[PDB]
């Protein structure tokens, strides 16, 4: 966590800004991650 | 009655409380010195509902639209008298003692009431297939019901997570405000047609008002009032 606050503080500019911390522009496509328990009987858990 | 019965007139009969009938003949016997039976009651007690209830028939010459009331003892169907009254009815409806205290002032046990004309051919064939699923919904919540209070909604399926609360809508739509209530509730009574509540039991079967919360159904006439009242509340 503070390596990322140490090393992203000296990469400010937005041309060595690219690979994964680069901030596209209009964005056309999200991905995004679930993780639910393997098991049910969790109660609301799962639903929420 | 059985005088304008006889002469064609059609005749509206409403006795009420034919169990008091059957207590007053029981407790007659047991002065008399007859046999008790069962709980206490007379040994006669097939014949003399016989005797009374064959007597309320439409006949070839007029018709009799009979209504009668049952006082079941405690809370016991399996008493002689309404066991004895069941076998001669046409239509029976059963009010059960949670519905009510549920505040479902009706009160009626749709699976617990059944009816002879409920058939396509003499009813309407949209009619019967509402009713059928109306009694296929809330039978599937009575089976549930014990998962339901031990372990929650959660645990069911999708499907039966969605009948089950269809089931819960269906149960809370049935109550009705009734013009006769205005004395102790403040609700004005509301008349729904049988076209109107067939077409508004489909729609809620439909899916249609699966959106709205089941407290929108309390104490409502057909579904457009259910409808207006969401919209009113937005």
């Amino acid at each position: 966590r503070e390596v990322m606050a140490n090393l992203t503080a000296r990469v400010v500019g937005a041309a060595r800004r690219g690979t994964l911390l680069e901030k596209r522009e209009t964005v056309k496509s999200v991905a995004l991650l679930v993780v639910t328990p393997d098991r049910g009987l969790c109660g609301s858990l799962v639903a929420n | 009655a059985e005088y304008f019965r006889d002469e064609g007139r059609d005749i509206l009969l409403f006795i009420d409380n034919i169990f008091r009938f059957v207590q007053a003949g029981s407790e007659v016997s047991s002065l008399l010195g007859r046999m008790p039976s069962q709980v206490g009651y007379q040994p006669t007690l097939g014949t003399e509902m016989g005797e009374l209830q064959e007597r309320i028939t439409s006949t070839k010459r007029g018709s009799i639209t009979s209504m009668q009331a049952v006082y079941v003892p405690a809370d016991d169907y399996t008493d002689p008298a309404p066991a004895t009254v069941f076998s001669h009815l046409d239509a029976t409806i059963s009010l059960e003692r949670s519905i009510a205290e549920r505040a479902i002032f009706p009160a009626v046990d749709p699976l617990a009431s059944t009816s002879r004309i409920l058939d396509p051919n003499i009813v309407g064939e949209e009619h019967y297939r509402v009713a059928q699923e109306v009694k296929r919904v809330l039978q599937r919540y009575k089976d549930l019901k014990d998962i339901i209070a031990i372990l929650g909604m959660e645990e069911l399926s999708d499907e039966d997570k969605l009948t089950v609360q269809r089931a819960r809508k269906i149960e809370l739509f049935f109550s009705q405000p009734f013009t006769v209530a205005q004395q102790f509730t403040g609700r004005p009574g509301k008349y729904v047609p049988v076209k109107k509540t067939v077409e508004s039991f489909a729609r809620l079967l439909n899916g249609e008002g699966d959106h709205i919360p089941e407290s929108f159904f309390y104490m409502q006439g057909d579904f457009d009032d259910v409808l207006a009242a969401y919209e009113a509340s937005q």
